[PDB]
């Protein structure tokens, strides 16, 4: 599952 | 639900698939200068810890928030592009950004 690190990636970041 | 940016992005992301979320930040640099930003200006957070850190310049954002009129199943948000010095909170190791703080 979803570290914390991925999370954040995924729900605030887009390159 | 789809048509602007955050309608898209909240649902593609799995923030909307199945509740709506208020409010939501998307920052639009390099995945590696936003993960910099973890050794740039340290902070106290919101809640008084000091594992928050603040970037040195403004960074490209995209703020999405819930419309007063939103409600599941068909979320509907307000785009709004800005340039910020965002503030997050870093852990682990690598020692990288796992919460958003603020943008200023």
């Amino acid at each position: 599952k979803e570290t914390a690190a991925a999370k954040f990636e995924r729900q605030h970041f887009d390159s | 639900s789809s048509s602007n940016y955050c309608n898209q992005m909240m649902k593609s992301r799995n923030l909307t698939k199945d509740r709506c979320k208020p409010v939501n930040t998307f920052v639009h640099e390099s995945l590696a200068d936003v993960q910099a930003v973890c050794s740039q200006k340290n902070v106290a957070c919101k809640n008084g810890q000091t594992n928050c850190y603040q970037s040195y310049s403004t960074m490209s954002i995209t703020d999405c928030r819930e419309t007063g009129s939103s409600k599941y199943p068909n979320c509907a948000y307000k785009t709004t592009q800005a340039n910020k010095h965002i503030i997050v909170a870093c852990e682990g190791n690598p020692y990288v950004p796992v919460h958003f703080d603020a943008s200023v």
